[PDB]
């Protein structure tokens, strides 16, 4: 009920930030989401005399056909001043079953700066330019700005009070609009104690962080290899040299010897089997010295393997994988690769969030402006990651198939 | 006498750090002086203005031309940025047919509007007296100043302000609003449209904003921003297409400008062999000759521009088509219709700046494009009519290494069709000969080597002059194909080569690449594998190309 001062980063000034297209639908809903919140004092209309704009679309959520409002506030965020710190819950994702709740709507009740108002202008846009578009401006604290929790940790926390002194073996983290709780329960138990935190929030999303971890090198195991398939082990295997030291690959390269028939079998020597075998062991080790570093930005690599299936890695230093996976869970996507990515790109982002407690740069295997034409589509999530494109297409891509 | 709503001010500041502008008066002619007492004192006498005592020390130079002239460029340097909705324009593609239009320009636009008082103190200036024997006469602005920065968006902002409430209390029409001019449509009777017209400049003038009093001073055809307006249809203003045996580069732009404005409603606009001669741009002055493509393409551009062509206005209740031809040297054309050979709009779509490429890319970017503006014109994306296979397309973005999706289309047959020329198989090929292929280059003297050994023994070594590392594995590979059955496996070391023809382009830039294209067409199986260089891998020999 009394507002914090917020500044902005010394020589910054607040975000310009061109509104993209939106459908007529999306439209229509903002419109009548926006009035709704007029009138509950939320947001207000503003004048030519605020410069400042930031972009905003419309969404719906998992099982919900309500339309639900969403603000790209990456820019205010990277321009708003460092909010400081609480330590990274790093006993989160060593939990058996961690839930997301939404606790937007908590953020509407506590008012934000006057003077900060300003930078949180935006703009429903018309179709054809017809009449200049309509623009807000935040009163209480925005869903999607970093500044809203950081500003709202005091009063989660005297809330989540009495539901923490009550189960100490149940780990809270907090992330943006989502609210992550991780414990070692049944699934049943586990809704019911989620039924009753939220009552607990009301009065005032299975995921499972056990049957995810890292990924070995693996290399296959035949009676009889043909000449193709030396030569890809003898690929892979100089691959997986940058990352792991003693591979060695001189013995089965001796195979290869001579010209032959890619489908013609050769097969192994002693000295072959050997060393494919020093190599396996030295694969079921784990990376020498990998180490994460808070200060360094996290980057997530995804390749399309085709079949819906992806394959992702995210690492902070090149051939240092602080983690590795293969997303091919199968909903709705069949016949669209964006929708299957955005969902890829989702999944991964959240586990990043719940292991460092911060979202990595994505490099993703799309042209710009097919991603920039059709992602918001099929975007359920309340953040937004940053994320680049790769244009050449990797030699890789077989090697962590 | 009734008393007019009053209109609310806009706060104003100047950007920060930064204080009034303070400029030196220019000296001007007796009869200027003259020409500006008499039009101040009729603005003063109107109320636009107000003199000012001598406490006040900035002030802005004023010249005549009578009519005044006051130039507010240090002002606009200093005053603070604003917000402006008018990026873009409506497209009259995207109009929806009324049954009676009306066009309202308001006079004194930027007069009627009052200013912050406390900024006035900024806006001021002063006449020169005559021969200076006197103080010069002192003035402030008390409206909105044409020329001034905040004008535009201030008067916007007050005009929906003042039309919300009709607006709302009348939803039977619909109110465009575009600068200085007001635009009114109703499928209404012509009688009860002009009443209401009527009830809406009573509104305005409500708050005290003028409209024409006559018949309205503009009907159809309304001639707007390079537009023509009919009732039932629009087109494009006249085109004027200067002829000239010597061209510079300003008439080159100036000519691109013109088709590029003429392409969005005359199909079949090309603007490549012209725009390949603004290359070495930022000289306005030179002369460039046409080739006979450049040539017989503008001939073709005026056999388009030969008649008129109009376009139609938007139907809600129908669907949106947009059908896309490829017209060669990527080239792209597209027509935006609902019912067949009627056309909403038209447009074109060049590829981009790239080594190598292929017409499913193209295609691909060609519909992003006429998605995102077919969004911004009419608010949602248009079925497709696409030269390509249904077929194609599933195999192509099945097997494509890059995530890709079109919305909603359907194959037209209209030549030429796009199709996947060449396909690599996934696994080396049972009873083909197995071409170990290697190229290597001289960084100093710039010779090089490029060949291939199989399995059967048949081997090759070219020698190169005039050549790099890159050019030699690829022509290793060119040579694989040319002395290979219709089914061939390669064996090849090079990063660079395999990343290109992963890449799976039907034209390229290199003519080296263009040959290996055409030879992959003529194949029946071609199966392509990669190997680490140096590794002593038999059968790969850099110690054969290294010689
Ligand atoms: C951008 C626009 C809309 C418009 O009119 C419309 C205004 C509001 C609407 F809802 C729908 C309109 O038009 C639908 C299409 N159309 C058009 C012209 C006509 O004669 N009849 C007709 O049906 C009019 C006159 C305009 C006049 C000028 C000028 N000078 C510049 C822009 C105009």
């Amino acid at each position: 009920i009394e507002t914090v001062p917020v500044k902005l980063k010394p020589g910054m000034d607040g975000p310009k930030v061109k509104q993209w297209p939106l459908t007529e639908e999306k439209i229509k809903a903002l419109v009548e989401i926006c009035t709704e919140m007029e009138k509950e004092g939320k947001i207000s209309k503003i004048g030519p005399e605020n410069p400042y704009n930031t972009p905003v679309f419309a969404i719906k959520k998992k099982d919900s056909t309500k339309w639900r409002k969403l603000v790209d506030f990456r820019e205010l965020n990277k321009r708003t001043q460092d909010f400081w710190g609480i330590p990274h819950p790093a006993g989160l994702k060593k939990k058996k079953s961690v839930t997301v709740l939404d606790v937007g709507d908590a953020y509407f009740s506590v008012p934000l700066d006057e003077d900060f108002r300003k930078y949180t202008a935006f703009t429903i846009p018309s179709i054809n330019n017809e009449t200049p578009g309509i623009r807000y401006q935040y009163n209480v604290l925005p869903q999607g700005w970093k500044g809203s929790p950081a500003i709202f940790q005091s009063s989660m926390t005297k809330i989540l009070e009495p539901f923490k002194k009550q189960n100490p073996d149940i780990v809270i983290y907090q992330y943006m609009d989502d609210l992550y709780v991780g414990s070692d329960l049944e699934i049943g138990q586990h809704r019911t104690k989620i039924e009753e935190l939220r009552q607990h929030l009301l009065r005032w999303y299975e995921l499972h962080p056990d049957k995810w971890t890292v990924q070995p090198i693996v290399l296959p195991e035949k009676d009889s290899w043909t000449v193709n398939d030396i030569q890809k082990l003898v690929g892979k295997l100089n691959w997986a040299s940058q990352i792991y030291p003693g591979i060695k690959v001189r013995q089965l390269s001796k195979l290869l010897r001579g010209t032959k028939a890619l489908t013609e079998v050769i097969p192994l020597t002693e000295e072959a089997e050997l060393e494919l075998a020093e190599n396996r062991e030295i694969l079921k080790e784990p990376v020498h010295g990998v180490y994460y570093d808070p200060s360094k930005d996290l980057i997530a690599e995804i390749q399309k393997q085709g079949q819906g299936q992806w394959t992702y890695q995210i690492y902070q230093e090149p051939f240092k994988n602080l983690k590795t996976g293969k997303y091919a869970r199968m909903r709705g996507a069949h016949t669209n690769d964006v929708k299957q990515l955005t969902e890829a790109v989702q999944k991964i982002t959240t586990e990043s969030i719940v292991i460092w407690g911060k979202t990595p740069k994505f490099k993703l295997p799309i042209q710009k402006e097919t991603w920039e034409t059709w992602w918001t589509e099929y975007w359920q999530a309340t953040w937004i990651p940053e994320w680049e494109f790769v244009n050449t297409p990797p030699l890789v891509k077989l090697w962590y198939q | 006498m009734v008393p007019i709503s009053p209109i609310e001010t806009v706060p104003v500041k100047l950007k920060p750090g930064m204080d009034g502008p303070k400029v030196k008066q220019w000296p001007l002619t007796e009869e200027k002086i003259k020409a500006l007492v008499e039009i101040c004192t009729e603005m003063e006498k109107e109320g636009k203005i107000s003199k000012i005592g001598p406490e006040n020390p900035y002030n802005t130079p004023v010249f005549a031309i009578w009519r005044k002239l006051v130039d507010f460029r240090e002002l606009n340097k200093r005053t603070q940025d604003f917000w402006e909705v008018q990026l873009g324009i409506p497209h009259p593609a995207g109009l929806k047919k009324k049954k009676s239009v009306t066009v309202l320009d308001v006079g004194d636009a930027y007069f009627s509007v009052p200013l912050d008082e406390d900024f006035r103190k900024y806006t001021a200036f002063t006449i020169p007296s005559i021969n200076n024997e006197t103080p010069g006469i002192r003035y402030q602005y008390n409206v909105l100043p044409q020329g001034w920065k905040g004008s535009p968006a201030i008067f916007q902002s007050s005009m929906t302000k003042i039309l919300e409430p009709f607006a709302a209390q009348n939803p039977d029409i619909v109110i465009y609003q575009y600068m200085d001019d007001l635009y009114v449509g109703s499928d209404l009777e012509i009688g009860q449209h002009r009443t209401k017209i009527e009830e809406l400049r009573q509104h305005l003038l409500r708050w005290g904003l003028t409209t024409p009093d006559k018949k309205h001073q503009k009907e159809p055809p309304f001639l707007w921003m390079g537009y023509e307006l009919h009732p039932d249809k629009w087109t494009v203003q006249p085109i004027v297409l200067p002829e000239k045996d010597s061209w510079t580069v300003n008439d080159i732009q100036k000519l691109v400008g013109k088709l590029n404005w003429a392409s969005q409603i005359y199909p079949g606009i090309k603007v490549r062999q012209l725009s390949k001669l603004l290359r070495g741009t930022k000289a306005l002055t030179e002369v460039i000759p046409l080739t006979e493509e450049a040539e017989l393409e503008l001939a073709e551009n005026r056999e388009i521009l030969k008649e008129p062509v109009h376009g139609v206005y938007y139907d809600p209740s129908k669907d949106l088509i947009a059908e896309i031809q490829k017209q060669g040297q990527g080239q792209w054309t597209y027509q935006i219709y609902q019912e067949p050979f009627k056309n909403l709009k038209t447009g074109k779509y060049a590829r981009m700046r790239g080594a190598h490429t292929n017409d499913v890319k193209q295609l691909t970017e060609a519909v992003q494009k006429i998605t995102t503006e077919s969004i911004v014109i009419w608010g949602k994306t248009p079925k497709f009519k696409l030269p390509i296979q249904k077929e194609t397309w599933e195999t192509w973005w099945t097997e494509y290494w890059q995530a890709t999706w079109i919305p909603e289309w359907e194959f037209v047959n209209t030549p030429p069709l796009v199709k996947l020329w060449y396909q690599l198989e996934k696994e080396p090929i049972v009873g083909a000969e197995t071409f170990y292929v290697d190229g290597a280059a001289n960084r100093e003297t710039k010779l090089g080597k490029a060949g291939y050994v199989t399995n059967k023994g048949r081997q090759k070594v070219v020698p190169l002059t005039n050549t790099t590392n890159q050019k030699t594995e690829l022509q290793a590979i060119y040579l694989a194909l040319q002395d290979s059955g219709l089914e061939v496996n390669i064996v090849t070391d090079s990063q660079y080569a395999l990343g290109i023809i992963q890449a799976q382009p039907d034209k390229s830039e290199s003519e080296l690449v263009n040959q290996i294209i055409e030879q992959l067409i003529k194949k029946e199986k071609v199966y392509l594998a990669w190997v680490p260089a140096h590794k002593g891998i038999g059968g790969n020999e850099q110690v054969d190309k290294l010689v």
